[PDB]
């Protein structure tokens, strides 16, 4: 199970750094990488960086290396398996290439080799 | 910088068979490949993780193959709600998915 | 007495975490007294189960029961590299008692087998 | 506690049944309190046996002693066939100590003689 | 109650000794009492290291730890064929804490690779 809720659909012009949210409900927050993807609209599908809610890891792509911040707040313990965590990430110089719907998923497994993988998403805000 | 097939399609009741090929700094004998079934714009959906392993939920249709210069999507026995788009990534273990062209169906 | 370290690894993954004399019957002494026994009654407890499995002195044993479906229908990558073995208990906790129950007889016929194995 | 269930078969042949806490010194208290501790005595009397004869987590243990024909005349036949385990212990009951005696060498012997093989 | 005749060769080499019920609270019942629970304390006491070092009902199991010299520097022939048990154990008793440890640990790693030897 689960739900990642992001934030809301807020756009901006170009030069602004736009905060996106992403607060989670029904799992272990810091057991399952956070991990955000964007789909430009004359782009493909691109991957933009994971950050480990637990270890305080991270780790993102060279397009975005230092463009985006993404920070998340320690969880609120709901019982011994659910927690209620919170991710945010911003963007530095933003223009309108970056223009386009952008997501937050959480991780495959918590070990092995594909421990990391964006395996549910969340719902998708909308930008510039 | 990951190609993959064009396009292809078929009816219900085949199959058909995504290919996801690249240069030797993304594919593939030395790092694993997913396959997503992703509307474009809306929640996508993790069909295969490293190669050929299904993820909780997936219907025994959806099998995966990967040889030495190219992994393969066989969607076995298509469905209507089957004919959207579909995206490979590249990683490993300590990196990230590096998205392919894409192919619809 | 023993050791708590085995608990160390509580909410890793269930592939990391298995990776003076004299009696007075004083209120203290009461209470010392059934703390001594309550501890050789749950030890043999569990260590009698591992005896009657054919597994007396072994931390991990394999057994030649086949692992039914409809116990677990998870994967396992979704068992060892996700559930923490405090969690994977809860889950299986309904056919425990079945699997015990298998356990004990596979153990039981591979003992007529080598009965007969050995008379050779 | 355990199980009465392997008395199932008392009448059967050889071949066939083989095949809350706080403690109170009140009178029931003393008496469930060395019922707890008579358990576990007994249990382990049996088990210290099985261990010293090298048979521990072992229902069937085949040994290396050879059936002394003076302990039993009878057939294979006669015995497994025929006799129960509760009229079976009552013709051998007088060598039962004179048997589990050899047993306990036996072990003895088995251990030396791999220590001497595993140092190869 | 179980046998003093290991004792016999207290002063021998090495080598040579290797090869009714109711319960009544009176001044004698409760000394009687604990000597029956002090027994089958000390008793897993020394049969829980047996069995978590891979030797439950063995007398003689050998390990893979292999012997750190500094121990002791002494000869096969100065050790089993010169000192006893009971003077071996002082010139060793500061390593047996650190010699139980490993022995402790060889036999885990030793599980977890017959679980992946016999997976195949
Ligand atoms: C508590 O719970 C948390 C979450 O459930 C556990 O944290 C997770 O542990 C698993 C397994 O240990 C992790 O999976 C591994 O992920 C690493 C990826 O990290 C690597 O890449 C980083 C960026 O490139 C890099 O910085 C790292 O390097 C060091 O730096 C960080 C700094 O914090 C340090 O924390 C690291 O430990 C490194 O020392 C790092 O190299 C990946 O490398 C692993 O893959 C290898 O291992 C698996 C076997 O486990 C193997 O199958 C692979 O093929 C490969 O060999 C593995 O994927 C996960 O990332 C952790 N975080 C999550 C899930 O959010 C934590 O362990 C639990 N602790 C306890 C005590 O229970």
């Amino acid at each position: 199970q689960g739900q990642l809720v992001q934030s809301g659909a807020t756009t901006t012009k170009p030069g602004s750094s736009v905060k996106i949210s992403c607060k989670t409900s029904g799992y272990r927050f810091n057991f399952y990488h956070i991990n955000w993807i964007r789909q430009t609209a004359g782009r493909g599908p691109e991957w933009m960086g994971w950050i480990s809610p637990y270890s305080g890891d991270k780790n993102l792509a060279p397009a975005f290396q230092d463009r985006v911040n993404m920070t998340t707040d320690t969880e609120v313990p709901v019982t011994s398996f659910t927690s209620t965590g919170a991710a945010y990430m911003e963007i530095r110089n933003l223009t309108s290439d970056d223009t386009g719907t952008y997501f937050c998923a959480k991780g495959l497994l918590r070990d092995g080799s594909s421990t990391w993988l964006p395996y549910l998403w969340g719902q998708g805000t909308l930008l510039t | 910088v990951l190609t993959q097939s064009a396009s292809v399609s078929g009816s219900l009741g085949q199959s058909v068979t995504i290919s996801c090929t690249g240069p030797n700094s993304v594919c593939c004998s030395h790092k694993s490949i997913s396959w997503y079934q992703w509307p474009p714009g809306r929640a996508p959906t993790l069909i295969i993780y490293e190669d050929n392993e299904r993820a909780p939920g997936i219907s025994p249709r959806f099998s995966g193959y990967k040889s030495y210069w190219s992994a393969y999507l066989t969607i076995s026995d298509l469905r209507p709600e089957d004919e959207t788009t579909y995206y490979c990534c590249s990683y490993t273990h300590n990196s990230g998915c590096v998205f392919g062209t894409g192919t619809k169906v | 007495a023993v050791f708590l370290g085995f608990l160390g690894a509580a909410g890793s993954t269930m592939g990391a975490a298995s990776n003076q004399h004299l009696l007075k019957l004083t209120v203290w002494g009461i209470k010392q007294l059934q703390a001594r026994v309550l501890a050789v009654e749950r030890y043999l407890e569990v260590q009698q189960l591992l005896g009657i499995w054919g597994c007396s002195g072994k931390l991990i044993c394999c057994t030649n029961v086949p692992w039914n479906s409809s116990w677990s229908n998870k994967s396992l990558d979704e068992i060892w590299n996700n559930m923490t073995w405090l969690q994977w208990d809860k889950e299986i906790n309904n056919y425990t008692q079945l699997i015990y129950r298998l356990i004990e007889e596979s153990q039981f016929q591979q003992e007529i087998n080598e009965v007969e194995l050995l008379a050779l």
